[PDB]
DNA sequence: TGGAGAATCCCGGTGCCGAGGCCGCTCAATTGGTCGTAGACAGCTCTAGCACCGCTTAAACGCACGTACGCGCTGTCCCCCGCGTTTTAACCGCCAAGGGGATTACTCCCTAGTCTCCAGGCACGTGTCAGATATATACATCCTGT
DNA sequence: ACAGGATGTATATATCTGACACGTGCCTGGAGACTAGGGAGTAATCCCCTTGGCGGTTAAAACGCGGGGGACAGCGCGTACGTGCGTTTAAGCGGTGCTAGAGCTGTCTACGACCAATTGAGCGGCCTCGGCACCGGGATTCTCCA
């Protein structure tokens, strides 16, 4: 059983990503709210991604089921399968 | 000759409220909300069917198609409702 | 009310009224007219003089009714003459009066080529016509030209039209206008009861 | 001879229609063929959402002392419930009105 | 010495990462993060390669678009440093909230 | 006849009632001429998608269920009129 | 004389608008700009009555729900009236700029 | 006897295929019947949007020096447009990038 | 046997850079484009035979479909072209 | 901390128009039987997912230092709110003329269904050149003291 | 307002290598040639709904003026965050080994489409009464200044 992987998100990481943004100072306690917020996004689309695989009687999540899940919540990705 | 669901949700009224009545323009709000919710399930199932290279519509993607749209506790009871109209349906 | 004096079935026809008798009036015995007002009527034109009570009167307007019905049914003749009868007439006021009135104006019609007999195809090439079968069942029908009576119980192929190159203006026209006109319609209507008077014997 | 006729509804104990359902399926191009179950599934579902909001909607009623439901007592069902919310939250209801709400910073101190 | 002073270090750093397009997360963490959350919903479930590298693509696309709108929010109250209090309202404005 | 500069019927009264509604206690003084603005922008595309419809069906008037589709497409659902 | 502070009245209207479910605009002079701004797309057109009525109702939905949003920029910049440039920060993270 | 064969795209000066799209058309639950002329109008309008991207998508790769187009200089194409962004404004390409944009006010004074 | 519309796309890239390659993975992406925009016109245009009680998909179909979605020039451009070939269509 | 005064709430009596219930009939749902194909079930083959181990080095972690950004306090003055007058246009009845939507039979062309057959497109090898990887060099920008 | 040291970035040159452009063989799906029937266009007629004009009464928009309080700028202070250096740690890469489940055929039966005859449930039309809006009067409460 896994458990407390939500720390393997660093705090270096996630100056990474901000710099793409265009932030150029940041404040020391966004780190523990980002965590947050990236927890529920992925558990949307991944309980969307398991219902397909399901339905199809099988026991591996494909590509395609992925493309399928964002599509419905409005997010198409171009490059993988579809 | 126009079709409607006026008839029916009258009868639901009296089961929940037996002593409420109804205007005329909340009839018509009632009536869209039917409608529009009989799109999306009967959109989504469409869907389903053709990933899977089908050419029937069952209960299978009927019940899938509930859990994908309604959130959280009313797909739980939406489930035990259809499951329990069906078999009742085929015992008689 | 109307000057007709019989019942319509709701279904038939659509009501309307004068402007200034305030009476209800039959929308069939005055040509379907498009607004649901109208100025006057036969009362208001001719004046107290007019007896309704006139044989000529009565056919006129049976002439008129028949006439509009069949125009805005859009379906031509119905099957049986009969089913024509109890469809615009009610069964209490079927007598045998109404239905002498009702083959006088079925041979009107045949005399001005409005209702016209099926012998190899449609009888012009440019006119609209309707076919259709109707079973003959009462007896009194005679056919102009041919001077001949229709046998009973039998089926034939009938055409019929709206704007008949050659057709009676009594029955064409929308709404009455002058008194003048009036008589001069009545003296048109004792021709023709002359002329069928003189062919059926 | 023909023995009788039991409509599908009463075979199921339902209020809605289900030989109306089905025929709205067949002729909405949706799928070749259609099952045989499938309209008795759809059916149990609609009924159940209806029942959900007219029971909150009574109350607001009898809160208010009327007997009739009016537009506005479905916007209150509704928008007080989170589930139903969530639902329809991209749905605009004909005279419906707002939620009394007001920002406490405003407020006089 | 030549110490540089603060923030110009922190505005080269910008121009270089607006500039590629390589993954800024390191791939083994993310991966065991995904499979503990899908054992809620089911046990005993198997991966593609490809399906792992889908979920990351998608999830930093979301984060960037984010912290832009967080920085819009500082600058109208005449601050540089963003704050936990910007991320909720973006959010609340947004629809997700 | 040609009608022109009706836009200033959308009267300031009129304003301050929709952002009482809001929530707002205090408005500047800009505001005013910039909301007829954004108010005319989203009629124009709205109407534009309308009129589409109508043209399609080989009519010369625009019905209730025409404007109902357009708001459909764009995301705003709208009960009560028909539909 | 007896003045009511400042303040004192506007809090009275918010109670009072919050309550209500009528229509905000006089219903004449919103006819002529609905006709106005068709004459580009098409001319010589007619319209239903009610389809002149579904265009009020959509549109007082649309700057209603719009205000909301423009009060919360306000404040998050501590002040209390709103101003032109809180009406385009809200468009901008919305999506429609 | 037969004369020849030629494929229906030639007949209107196309290189998109005419007679897989008509096959699409019919086996995918759109409408009961197809029309003639329906497949050669939907053919030209999928053509002439290709050929708008890849001009400009070529165009960055010669700004660039290089021979071949990756999925980068797709992003730049449709993001510098104005139509095209707001066509594909929901639409997310793997491995594009964003465009450099820094704020004024943090520029040093 | 898998179908794609690669063999297609490279030939109209000839004719606008005679001398222009392109990469396997930017393939992908524009197969997936082409895929996209087939069903939003195809998707449009049955609710419009639905709406005026039609059982056909015509040319009229199409173009209207086309004016809803296309935005500003790209609608205006887009037009001729499919009018174009029609009309050359209809004399071979 | 106390009175005035204005705004809001509660009760009873009238009247009218909209919601609820009944009936005729017609059209859509039900009952019984036939025929053909979609999908359930069983078996087999080989792909790709999982587990483990050793090694090199790049990224993560902890700590010292100090300067720049955030936050509170004070003073100006300008712009918006509250209330009384004067004025403009929305709102409500009534009437009239005409435009355009809805209905129905007639007529003809266009699309679905069927059989034969052969080129266009897909899967599989092969080589070569565009891009990746080091190295030496030349240029631009920051920061402290002058 | 400069000078010069120090650090970071762009440019030109020389070797490798594996991914892309091109050729060959094979077969499945699109084209050619017919026929049959029904889907949508057209003309004549019916009839209701949108548009325009006229007059009167009163609710609401427009204007003016006095103050009050909130927006905005300036200044000072304490500390949280950026930059740089040394030590520790899992990520990344290349192997080896094994088996679970994905993907594809072949056989056959239960299930859904389709047709003819029968009948009862739901739609349209009509009456009828009571639920709610309106008006008038008294009672209660919230704000404001001494
Ligand atoms: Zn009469
Ligand atoms: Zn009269």
């Amino acid at each position: 059983v896994l458990r407390d992987n939500i720390q393997g998100i660093t705090k270096p990481a996630i100056r990474r990503l901000a710099r793409r943004g265009g932030v150029k100072r940041i404040s020391g306690l966004i780190y523990e709210e980002t965590r947050g917020v990236l927890k529920v996004f992925l558990e949307n689309v991944i309980r969307d991604a398991v219902t397909y695989t399901e339905h199809a009687k099988r026991k591996t999540v494909t590509a395609m089921d992925v493309v399928y899940a964002l599509k419905r919540q409005g997010r198409t990705l171009y490059g993988f399968g579809g | 000759r126009k079709e409607s669901y006026a008839i029916y949700v009258y009868k639901v009224l009296k089961q929940v409220h037996p002593d409420t009545g109804i205007s005329s323009k909340a009839m018509s709000i009632m009536n869209s909300f039917v409608n529009d919710v009989f799109e999306r399930i009967a959109g989504e199932a469409s869907r389903l069917a053709h990933y899977n290279k089908r050419s029937t519509i069952t209960s299978r993607e009927i019940q899938t198609a509930v859990r994908l749209l309604l959130p959280g506790e009313l797909a739980k009871h939406a489930v035990s409702e259809g499951t329990k109209a069906v078999t009742k349906y085929t015992s008689a | 009310s109307c000057e007709c004096g019989l019942e319509v079935p709701k279904a038939a026809t659509v009501l309307k009224t004068c402007k200034s008798c305030r009476k209800t009036l039959h929308g069939i015995c005055y040509g379907n007219f498009l607004h649901s007002s109208i100025e006057k009527c036969f009362t208001c034109i001719f004046g107290p003089s007019l007896d309704t009570k006139w044989s000529k009167f009565q056919d006129l307007m049976m002439i008129r009714k028949v006439f509009r019905f069949l125009v805005r049914k859009k379906k031509g003749f119905p099957a049986s003459i009969t089913e024509l009868i109890d469809s615009f007439i009610n069964v209490e006021d079927q007598n045998n009066e109404v239905k002498e009135r009702v083959a006088f104006a079925l041979f009107v019609f045949f005399l001005d080529e409005t209702l016209c007999l099926d012998n190899g195809g449609k009888p012009s090439q440019t006119i609209r016509y309707v076919t259709s079968s109707v079973l003959v069942d009462v007896k009194g029908i005679v056919i102009p030209n041919t001077r001949k009576q229709l046998n009973v119980n039998h089926e034939y192929k009938w055409h019929f039209t709206t704007s008949s190159p050659k057709a009676e203006s009594f029955y064409q026209e929308v709404l009455p206008n002058s008194r003048k006109q009036v008589e001069s319609w009545l003296q048109d209507i004792t021709n023709l009861r002359k002329v069928y008077s003189e062919a059926l014997s | 001879t023909r023995a009788k006729a039991k409509t599908r509804s009463s075979r199921a104990g339902l209020q809605f229609p289900v030989g109306r359902v089905h025929r709205l399926l067949r002729k909405g191009n949706y799928a070749e063929r259609v099952g045989a179950g499938a309209p008795v599934y759809l059916a149990a579902v609609l009924e159940y959402l209806t029942a959900e909001i007219l029971e909150l909607a009574g109350n607001a009623a009898r809160d208010n002392k009327k007997t009739r439901i009016i537009p506005r007592h479905l916007q209150l069902a509704v928008r007080n419930d989170e589930e139903l919310n969530k639902l329809l939250g991209r749905v605009t209801i004909a005279q419906g009105g707002v939620l009394p709400n007001i920002q406490s910073v405003l407020l006089p101190k | 010495p030549h110490r540089y002073r603060p923030g110009t270090v922190a505005l080269r750093e910008i121009r270089r990462y607006q500039k590629s397009t390589e993954l800024l997360i390191r791939k083994l963490p993310f991966q065991r993060l995904v499979r503990e959350i899908a054992q809620d919903f089911k046990t005993d479930l198997r991966f593609q390669s490809s399906a792992v590298m889908a979920l990351q693509e998608a999830s930093e696309a979301y984060l960037v678009a984010l912290f832009e709108d967080t920085n819009l929010c500082a600058i109208h109250a005449k601050r540089v440093t963003i704050m936990p209090k910007d991320i909720q309202l973006a959010r609340r404005i947004r629809g997700e909230r």
